[PDB]
């Protein structure tokens, strides 16, 4: 089974940490001096053939007008390679490793206001290219008094600009209520950590400050449990399906119209 | 008369910290633009005056996608205050003269990266010969003690290898010793009261603004009150005289 996750965030926003938190395994930090935006892809074997693609140097340049271009270029390159597979005479679909991006986690800096202009532009031009799931990176920077207001301003920004974000399927009645809860909590206030502490008497990922210890797997501390519930076999296949029937189909319509 | 400039990316708690230094709400009617308006947003200059203090804010800094002349609007303001004082010093009414020269600039470093962005380097290298730069680490309550020391040592090294002329403290004994060691100050600001004290409320604990073990608010406030006379002294005797000699090139 193939599943490819794209992480798009400003440098240092916790992309590598959050992936290690989702799968309980270790998978280098970039510099701020990169002259342009690049992407780093790594595939792991876990049953499941996971591929993690992360942006490099996103948001560090003084001029950020060309930040979306390398990401769209990479997504199209995966759309193109899959199209090359369907056009082979003696093709090997059954053994081909699907490299198309099935989900994009867009990391939003916890500013407490709304969206940055770089967030609005990049997500708007990734609208019809990938299933976008907006998350508030490093959510421990926002008090619960502000998180409610922050989530409202962000959603009002996505609606007013017509940003098409992924929605978990409510057509399946067996898990429609829990998916209706996850859709109501978007954007997910996520926290990641690569080390555990003894809280109560169960070792779990945590971040300790002089004034308290954040519990990553505690639903009252952050929405990490909500984000982890996207890896269910039903929601994970829909992201793979919604990629093939919507976003990849849009790529075909453009390549055929010419 | 003291003039404090505030520069930094939007949403770093700069307004909250300023209102926390003196318990004065200076932004009661400020509106934050939408993400669509920030795309082409230019840098503007707002000056608030309370009592002999003037806080010069620079809204719009970093919000634009293409920093076309992000520093120019700030650099020209600093030079303008030097020019106005220059032409008033050369005038005949030197008795009644207003000193609007920027004495100190707080630059807010983001805590969510690995170090400082190229925008931070370019801006500081553009004004470090004109204003006393005091770097601050915004939103210190997002960094653990280990993460906090890693960022301070990295910023100080990048300052050295880029030759950033930040403001330096001069040479009671424990006050100067502990004050210099905490640079760059990592501060936390708040307008909220929380068994009642100023700070921020989280589900896992309460951050205290005036707790030195939590952040460097008191150190930053103490440094500004004690070095206020020296800040304006270095401005008048060093940054203004360098502008004056550079002005006489043409
Ligand atoms: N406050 C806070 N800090 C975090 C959180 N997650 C990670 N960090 C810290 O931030 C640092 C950045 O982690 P990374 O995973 O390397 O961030 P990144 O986005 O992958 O950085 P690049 O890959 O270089 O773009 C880590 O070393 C952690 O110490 C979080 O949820 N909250
Ligand atoms: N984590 C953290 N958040 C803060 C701090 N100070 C302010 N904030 C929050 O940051 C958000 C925006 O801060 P603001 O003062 O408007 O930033 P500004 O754009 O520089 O003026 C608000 O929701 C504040 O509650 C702080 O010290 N730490
Ligand atoms: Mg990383």
């Amino acid at each position: 089974f193939c599943f490819n996750i794209l992480c798009v965030g400003e440098t240092g926003l916790g992309k590598s940490t959050l992936m290690d938190t989702l799968f309980n395994t270790k998978f280098e930090p970039a510099t701020h001096t990169q002259p342009g935006v690049q992407l780093q892809s790594n595939t792991y074997d876990l049953r499941l053939k996971l591929t993690i693609v992360s942006t490099v140097g996103f948001g560090d340049q003084i001029n950020k007008e060309d930040s979306y271009k390398p990401i769209v270029e990479f997504i199209d390159a995966q759309f193109e390679a899959y199209l090359q597979e369907e056009l082979k005479i003696r093709r090997v679909l059954h053994t081909y490793h699907d490299s198309r991006i099935h989900v994009c986690l867009y990391f939003i800096a916890p500013t407490g206001h709304s969206l940055k202009s770089l967030d609005l532009v990049t997500m708007k031009k990734l609208d019809s290219k990938v299933n976008i799931i907006p998350i508030i990176a490093k959510a421990d920077a926002i008090s619960k008094s502000e998180l409610t207001k922050f989530k409202i301003k962000i959603t009002s920004e996505l609606v007013s600009n017509g940003v098409q974000i992924y929605q978990f399927p409510t057509d399946d009645e067996s898990v429609a209520e829990i998916n209706g809860t996850m859709n109501a909590h978007l954007p997910f206030a996520v926290i990641g950590s690569t080390e555990e502490l003894k809280i109560g008497n169960k070792m779990m990922r945590a971040r300790q400050y002089p004034w308290g210890t954040v519990q990553v797997e505690n639903e009252a501390h952050c929405d990490f449990v909500k984000l982890r519930e996207m890896l269910i076999r039903v929601n994970m296949e829909d992201l793979r399906e919604q990629t093939h029937t919507r976003h990849y189909e849009l790529y075909r319509r453009c390549k055929l119209e010419e | 008369e003291f003039t404090l400039m505030v520069v930094g990316e939007s949403g770093l708690g700069k307004s909250t910290l300023i209102n926390s230094l003196f318990l004065t709400d200076l932004y009661p009617e400020r509106v934050i633009p939408g993400a669509a308006e920030k795309i082409e947003r230019t840098v503007q200059i707002e000056a608030s005056t309370v009592e002999r203090l003037t806080v010069v804010d620079t809204p719009g800094y970093g919000d634009a996608i293409n920093c076309r002349d992000c520093f120019k609007t700030i650099i020209s303001y600093i030079d303008e205050q030097f020019e106005r004082y220059l032409h008033d010093e050369s005038g005949l009414n030197r008795r009644h003269i207003i000193d609007n020269r920027v004495h100190c600039c707080f630059y807010f470093i983001s805590p969510f990266g690995h170090g400082l962005k190229p925008l931070d380097v370019a801006f500081m290298k553009a004004i470090h010969n004109k204003v006393n730069i005091v770097p601050v680490i915004a939103k210190a309550d997002t960094l653990t003690l280990k993460e906090r020391e890693r960022l301070k040592k990295r910023i100080l090294d990048e300052i050295e290898e880029h030759n950033i002329k930040i403001y330096h403290l001069p040479d009671f004994k424990e006050q100067t010793r502990l004050l210099k060691a905490s640079i760059p100050f990592s501060v936390v600001g708040s307008n909220q009261l929380i068994k009642k004290v100023r700070g921020r409320l989280y589900p896992w604990g309460v951050v205290e603004v005036e707790n030195p073990e939590h952040n460097d608010f008191l150190k930053l406030r103490t440094m500004l009150i004690t070095h206020m006379q020296d800040l304006q002294e270095v401005t008048q005797d060093l940054h203004y005289e360098n502008f004056r000699s550079e002005r006489l090139k043409r």
